[PDB]
């Protein structure tokens, strides 16, 4: 199970590597506007990577966190001075 | 007695990270126990018909005593001050009261989710006159010893009166005991049983812890052949 | 301490507990005090009946698988969940001819109610004794002793 | 303690993560700066985007071993008192005896 958080850990990472340089490949280069749309979506998409990797190591984190005489003596005495019952 | 049971095994490798489990699954550290068994058979010297005062068939069976003996029995110089906790596993007149028991081949079924084997037990307090010891008297029943071994482990109190045992076994001859679980330990789950409910009811129990340890250590039905004491 | 042990050494399975059985922190230790109380009516009683007749005579109190690890931490306090008792011996003079001897002992056997048990002999093997008796009652130990003192003590 | 240590390892690649943040911002605005046509920011442009990717390159590598150390530490170091009270009270019955 452990084994999957690898997996989508590192699927992530190659993906916002990826996204990153792609992005930044994007712009330099309404068709302008388009571009701009485009580049908010792969960022934004980044960032979400981020949050994922935060919530990995969050994750982590939190499989991380989830002798005789002297007694019969002293007692005697204890029962003794708690009764009172000298009285002499 | 309905004995239901399931047996696993681990090498002394797995040792540490089973009695973790047991711990954390059971909630109790591990208790230290050892037993010693002595086998024996009908007299072959003698030998009698195999039928009843009915004339009925009666298979010849072997009998078993076992007791237990003080842990410093088995603990030799060098063995000499060590916890004698679970890690010590690691380092491997009249008579006594015995408990004598004859068991039978467990029951019959394809698919058995667990091994089921009713046990005659009566239990031996002491003797007197004679030939007193226990072996005089296995003679005089018309028996002879066969075999022996003795058994050191710790076992694990759960619920609804599950219990589990790590077991090793040395047989005892004095050509020198050897170890018949040498590399590891005999794993058994089991619970003892006094209506078909209770029975069903003992073997979900059984069935659950084979269940909770899926994946890190398997419990099966061992091989009915493997559980039959007869003599042949 | 006591639940665990009734699980680790019997069941197999899970505790079995009574209030009753199981009852005594409070009503245990009242006990400790009517004893006392108990243990004082009956000294007045044994100088009374018996210290003031008899001139030599005086009274001495005298005290009545492994888990083995849990059971020596609970027979420590056994000292505070004992049922209390005291005996009381009675010191007489000795006759040249024979030595009566007599005491007593003191118990509450439920903690909150008093049992005494007396016990007499004065051996001379012609004339000798034994009495071995149990009472719930003050007043009837009180017949008992005059009835002691009585015939076998007094000259 | 040993998951303390870890602890501190996954927080500290926390950290790395931020840098990494901060270097694609700084990227980001000196690529701007150089198709305006100021070249000046080139050094300092493509050190911020290159130490970056380092940063990020570092992080994964420390981040792919952690969990693998955590995976490799199960059943070890990982999960797959009454007579502490009593000590106490004696302690303090024995206190009380003798002030």
């Amino acid at each position: 199970s452990n084994q999957a958080l690898y997996e989508k850990l590192e699927q992530t990472r190659t993906i916002l590597s990826v996204k990153l340089a792609e992005l930044i490949n994007m712009t330099t280069i309404a068709v302008a506007t388009t571009s701009v749309m485009m580049v908010n979506n792969q960022t934004m998409q980044l960032i979400k990577n981020v949050q994922d990797l935060l919530i990995l190591t969050r994750s982590i984190k939190e499989k991380w966190l989830l002798d005789e005489k002297q007694i019969e003596e002293l007692l005697d005495n204890c029962i003794e001075t708690f009764v009172a019952e000298k009285t002499t | 007695v309905q004995q239901l049971s399931l047996f696993g095994s681990i090498g002394d490798d797995g040792y540490d990270l089973l009695i973790s489990t047991l711990t954390t699954i059971s909630g109790n550290p591990p208790l230290l126990y050892n037993s010693l068994c002595t086998v024996w058979k009908p007299n072959p010297s003698y030998d009698v018909e195999n039928v009843n005062s009915r004339n009925q068939l009666v298979e010849p069976n072997r009998i078993k005593l076992s007791k237990e003996v003080p842990f410093s029995y088995l603990i030799d110089e060098t063995m000499m001050d060590k916890p004698l906790n679970f890690r010590i596993l690691k380092s491997f007149e009249s008579c006594s009261p015995w408990s004598l028991q004859i068991s039978d081949i467990p029951a019959a079924g394809n698919n058995r989710s667990v091994s089921m084997q009713t046990i005659a037990e009566t239990i031996i307090l002491s003797s007197a006159g004679k030939n007193s010891s226990v072996s005089s008297l296995m003679n005089g029943l018309g028996y002879v010893f066969e075999f022996q071994y003795l058994t050191i482990g710790v076992k694990f109190f759960m619920k609804h009166g599950l219990i589990l045992e790590l077991q090793k076994i040395w047989q005892i001859e004095e050509a020198g005991n050897s170890q018949i679980t040498s590399g590891g330990f005999l794993l058994k789950a089991y619970i003892n049983v006094s209506d078909i409910d209770r029975i069903n009811y003992t073997e979900t129990a059984l069935m659950n812890l084979k269940k909770e340890l899926q994946g890190y250590i398997e419990l099966s039905v061992p091989d009915r052949q493997s559980m039959d004491s007869r003599v042949a | 301490k006591k639940t665990l042990r009734s699980r680790i050494s019997s069941p197999h399975g899970l505790i079995n507990l009574n209030v009753d059985d199981d009852i005594l922190i409070i009503r245990p230790i009242l006990g400790k005090v009517r004893f006392a109380n108990y243990k004082l009516l009956l000294k007045k009683i044994i100088k009374d009946y018996v210290l003031d007749i008899v001139p030599g005579s005086s009274i001495t109190e005298t005290e009545v698988e492994n888990i083995t690890k849990l059971n020596k931490e609970i027979r420590a306090f056994d000292k505070l969940l004992n049922i209390p008792r005291r005996e009381l011996k009675i010191n007489l003079p000795l006759t040249e001819h024979k030595s009566p001897n007599l005491s007593l002992m003191l118990e509450s056997p439920n903690y909150c109610n008093a049992l005494i048990h007396i016990k007499f002999s004065a051996g001379t093997e012609a004339n000798a004794v034994s009495f071995d008796t149990t009472f719930s009652d003050f007043k009837e130990v009180e017949d008992f002793l005059h009835f002691i003192v009585a015939e076998y003590i007094q000259q | 303690p040993y998951i303390q240590e870890r602890l501190k390892s996954l927080n500290d690649i926390e950290t790395q993560l931020c840098s990494m943040l901060q270097e694609a911002s700084q990227v980001t605005f000196i690529f701007g700066e150089l198709k305006r046509g100021n070249e000046s920011v080139k050094p300092q442009f493509e050190n911020h985007v290159k130490q970056f990717y380092e940063r990020l390159d570092k992080s994964t590598t420390q981040l792919r071993k952690e969990i693998q150390l955590l995976d490799e530490n199960v059943g070890t170091r990982l999960l797959p008192q009454d007579t502490e009270k009593m000590e106490e009270q004696l302690d303090l019955l024995s206190a009380i005896l003798d002030p």
